Formats: C-alpha cells, structure tokens, sequence
C-alpha cells in the first residue's frame, strides 16, 4: 500500500468499534479528508481479525460510488490502519438531528435509489453485506450515501452454504434469519433497505424489537403470521413453532400512511416473507417510484 | 430461487472468470523455487487435506489455502524447512477468511507438532497478506462447481461429489494443474464425473454459460482421466480416504472409466 502515518495529521475522533477507533484525519500532502479505522494487532493474540480481513479483501474489490471506498491499507507489526474516504454524517444522525419535520420525497427516493445501486453491485460481486442500517450509510454533502461497515459482509458461493446465524442488527433482520433457516441469501439485505425505506420516512424504526422472538412477533403483527400460502416452507423452519400467535395482515397503507401507491408497492415487494419472491436490488431500480429520481 | 441468486449468478460467474486470471500463480514457479519440489508441494497440501479433514473444515477453505500458497511461493522463495510454515499460515488465512468458526491460532501451531511457535505462524501470517496484498477474495475450482451444478437434469449427489474429488486431486499436483485455471478444471472434473456417473457429457447449456467445449476442456480432461485412473497409485492418499466418507458419497471408491471416447 503507498501510504505512511506521518503524511495523515489526525482530526478528531468521528467513531469507536470492537477492534479499535476511527479518526477523521488529512492527508498533508493532497490535502485529502479522511478517516482512519486504527485496528491494533498488539492487544491480539489471534493476529490479524477475520473482520479485517473480509473488510480489506472485499471492499479492496468493490469500486462503485455508492459504496465507501477503502483508499490504502497501512500495515505495521502492531497496528493495522484502513484509510477510507471521508463522508460527513449518517443517515441516522441525519434522520435525529436534522430531518426533525421530515426528509422530502425527493431525498429518500434519492437516497434510497443509490443504496439499491450500491447494494446490487455488492451482489453483483457475491458479497453480502450482513449489516444494512442508517448508522452503517454514509452521506455526504453533494447528496451521495453510501454503504459503509463491511465488518460482517461475506464472500459467497452459488448457490450459497449455510453461513453465520448471529447476522443483521436485529431491527433490520429478516424472518428467515429469525427461523434460523439453514440458507440465507442476498434477500437479507433486501430486508434491511425495506426497514431502511419505512425508517425514512417515518424517522422511526419499523420493528423495534427487544429479543428474536419479540421481532418476529412486531412483523408478524405487521405483514400477518406467514403460513404455507404466502411463505411455502416457513412451517419446517426449525425455529418455527405451531404455537405462533396467528395475527391478520394488516393493509399496507396503514404500515405506512404517508407513503404514496408507489413507494407501498416497492416496499411491499422489500418485505415480502418469501426471500424467492423479495425483490433484487437489480429488480427493484427499475420500480416506477424512482421514475422522477433527480 | 434466491438461494441460487437467479438475478447474479452471470455477473458472479463473469467476475469469477475475471478474476481467477488476476489471482492465478505463476505456472512455472518450482523450477525458480531452488530448494523445494512439486514432491514436496504434493506432500504439504495432502496434509492440508487431513487439517481440514480433522477440523471439519469446509472443502472451500482447503481451495483458498491452495491458491494463497502457490501464489505465495510464485514470488517468495522458502527453504523446505520453512514450507510447512508458509502452508500452517495459508490454512489460518483460509480458514478465518470462510469458517464460521475458524480454529484458533494454537490448534494451528499444534498440528505443526510444535515445529514452530505461535510468534512464527502470526508473522507468517503478516507476510502472506503483504504478499498477497489482502486479496483474498479468490476464485476457487469449487466456486464454479456449484455453479455448474445447477446445469444437471436432475441433480446426483455421486456427480457432485466425484466432481468434487477430482478437482481435490488437482489440488496436489502442480504439474501439470498449475497451468489450467480454476474454471476449466472445474469443467474437466464435472464433465468426467458425470461421464463416470451417468454416461453424460458436458452440457450445451454450459456451452452457453462458459464458452468451454469439449474441444477446448480436452487437454486438462486427459490429465484428470490420468490423474483418476492412477489415484490409487499416487503417494499422496488423503483425497482418497476422505472420498471414502458417506458425507461424501463413498465416490473415491467408484472406478473410473478406462476411456472418455472424447
Ligand atoms: C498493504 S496492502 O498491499 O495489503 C493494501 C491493501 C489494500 C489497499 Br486499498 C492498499 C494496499
Ligand atoms: C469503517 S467504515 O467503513 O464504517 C467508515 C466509517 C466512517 C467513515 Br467517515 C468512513 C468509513
Ligand atoms: C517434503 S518436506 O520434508 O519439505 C515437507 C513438506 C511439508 C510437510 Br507438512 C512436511 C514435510
């Protein structure tokens, strides 16, 4: 990688994780912002993270202007530091702090019109992302966002094996991981950009739940108790159980009352229970809710 | 359905075929390497395949190991003393990169039998991914396997996973598999499998998918017919005790055909 610590004067602080802090930070010599993810291997007797090593091999492959881009890799005997481009906030910071009275239309079909294009070529790459939500999508100030945090993202094969169960932020997880079905595919992503969808323009999360079974619980109070007509398979599912509360679909405009015919059409098709039948990121650009994107 | 990413598999397969070009290892590579042999490559990759056997590692893991040592030993030069090292690091990488539940690093300095320590394998794990430059995202023989897979009518679990063991056995030797890409072994194995299995050939709809006929598969199929006819022969015998295993169908037990008719 052709970079050194003593070109970056460091900023601030911007954000901490599980294997070490992130700096806003300036390249002295270009002048270029950006942030340093620091993961120090001295406080590791396992060496290198697997997460850094899916994180550095996977977005090393994944050029696209919707995803953050890892600019150099700087690799000592104790630390290991990710140069990333710099974006300013997050969509959730974004949605507190700032979108108070709303985000307009035009934003969120905007934004969320970028995160399909961003994700597709993820999956067009065979990599999952694993950890779509508003703190994990980067905005900047031209109006671009960007998927972020490929700390639990992942290499698959086609068709896929079984993979990690413990995956997703619970609130963005989806019902198959919730069954703890032996397969799971790039429809879990889907799911979370339909929270992610709701989440925009209520400012709220859609299932807020405190546990698995009090998740599956809300989207099952939501989208109806799935049964063998809308979801073939769902009753073998080993986490299943026949004691299920047995809850009605509610009609999709009451899930989202200021959503318009389009944007109900487009995030239904997000969430349907059935990951055969959730829409693509590939599908679902051509949906008619983005015919007037900027 | 989804599982079989209907929407991706072409981008997926097209990226794979891009690539396995970049990620490919220097076909002549032992001849420049002064102390180490395709013998001693045959050994050290055969006991990669009791690791994986002993951890229950995923077949996948055992293919990346692979290619990250031989793209290593396609610009690092390694003392016979050290191979073994270079091979335990591999495995490490491989397995923290795919396993849900990689083994710990001193699982990985046990089966070295303590010929090296802890401090070794985690500095031989730097080097790797400073000579690999963190590409680790590889295109593995089995990668488009599964794929192929799909293309049977219907699907048999004796093709599978014959098609599975002979592209295992290329693993060992790099002469001549080192000069044929992951893709067209791929091809070779799934072809001869299903010629063994079933009397079938080479699907035209992966004519389509790959652009690979028999015409242009028909010298890595001869050295895999030979490779399948003297396997039983071969020093190296890990492949086939594994393939014995029910998980695998018993395959490495089933006789190869004494001709392809090709
Ligand atoms: C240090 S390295 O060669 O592994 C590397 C990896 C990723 C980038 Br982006 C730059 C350099
Ligand atoms: C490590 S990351 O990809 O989540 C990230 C986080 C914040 C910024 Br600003 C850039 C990159
Ligand atoms: C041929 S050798 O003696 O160098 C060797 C290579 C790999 C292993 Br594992 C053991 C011994």
């Amino acid at each position: 990688g052709p970079g050194s610590m003593e070109n970056f004067q460091k900023v601030e602080k911007i954000g901490e994780g599980t294997y070490g802090v992130v700096y806003k930070a300036r390249n002295k010599l270009t002048g270029e912002v950006v942030a340093l993810k620091k993961i120090r291997l001295d406080t590791e007797t396992e060496g290198v993270p697997s997460t850094a090593i899916r994180e550095i091999s996977l977005l090393k492959e994944l050029n696209h202007p919707n995803i953050v881009k890892l600019l150099d890799v700087i690799h000592t005997e104790n630390k290991l530091y990710l140069v990333f481009e710099f974006l300013h906030q997050d969509l959730k910071k974004f949605m507190d702090a700032s979108a108070l009275t709303g985000i307009p239309l035009p934003l969120i079909k905007s934004y969320l019109f970028q995160l399909l294009q961003g994700l597709a070529f993820c999956h067009s790459h065979r990599v999952l992302h694993r950890d779509l939500k508003p703190q994990n999508l980067l905005i900047n100030t031209e109006g671009a966002i960007k998927l972020a945090d490929f700390g639990l993202a992942r290499a698959f094969g086609v068709p896929v094996r079984t993979y990690t169960h413990e995956v997703v932020t619970l609130w963005y997880r989806a019902p198959e991981i919730l069954l703890g079905c032996k397969y799971y595919s790039t429809a879990v992503d889907i799911w979370s950009l339909g929270c992610i969808f709701a989440e925009m323009v209520t400012r709220r999360a859609l299932f807020p739940g405190d546990s698995e079974i009090d998740q599956l619980f809300r989207i099952f109070r939501t989208l109806g108790t799935p049964d063998e007509v809308v979801w073939p398979g769902v009753t073998s599912m080993p986490d299943y159980k026949p004691s299920f509360p047995k809850w009605a679909r509610q009609d999709f405009s009451k899930v989202v009352p200021p959503l318009d015919e389009d944007g109900r059409s487009l995030l239904s098709q997000m969430l349907h229970y059935d990951p055969n039948k959730r829409i693509s990121a590939k599908a679902a650009l051509a949906h008619p809710f983005f015919q007037d994107v900027t | 359905g989804v599982n079989e990413v209907p929407d991706y598999h072409e981008d997926i397969h097209t990226y794979l075929r891009e690539m396995e070009v970049k990620c490919k290892p220097k076909v002549g590579y032992m001849k420049k390497q002064p102390d180490i042999t395709n013998s001693m490559r045959a050994i050290l990759v055969d006991w990669l395949v009791e690791v994986g056997e002993e951890y229950k590692l995923q077949n996948e893991t055992l293919h990346l190991a692979v290619n990250y040592i031989d793209r290593f030993l396609s610009s690092m030069s390694v003392l016979r003393g050290k191979l073994q090292l270079v091979g335990t690091a591999a495995m490490l990488l491989a397995s923290k990169f795919e396993e849900i539940y990689p083994p710990e690093v001193a699982e990985f300095v046990y089966i070295t039998d303590d010929t090296y320590t802890k401090k070794q394998v985690l500095r031989m794990e730097h080097l790797v991914l400073k000579v690999l430059a963190f590409d680790l995202a590889a295109p593995t023989i089995n990668q488009f396997l599964t794929q192929y897979f799909l293309h049977q009518q219907p699907a048999n679990c004796k093709v599978e996973s014959l098609a599975m063991f002979l592209g295992e056995l290329s693993l060992i030797d790099a002469d001549p598999y080192l000069k044929y890409l992951p893709s067209v072994i791929a091809a070779a194995a799934f072809h001869l499998a299903l010629y063994t299995v079933t009397g079938q050939s080479w699907p035209e709809s992966l004519v389509q998918k790959t652009g690979y006929t028999l015409e242009t598969l028909k010298p890595c199929l001869l050295d895999l017919h030979q490779t399948y006819l003297r396997a039983p022969q071969h020093a190296q015998q890990s492949i086939r005790e594994k393939y014995k295993n029910s998980k695998y169908h018993g395959v490495s037990l089933l006789n190869p055909p004494e001709t392809l008719n090709v």
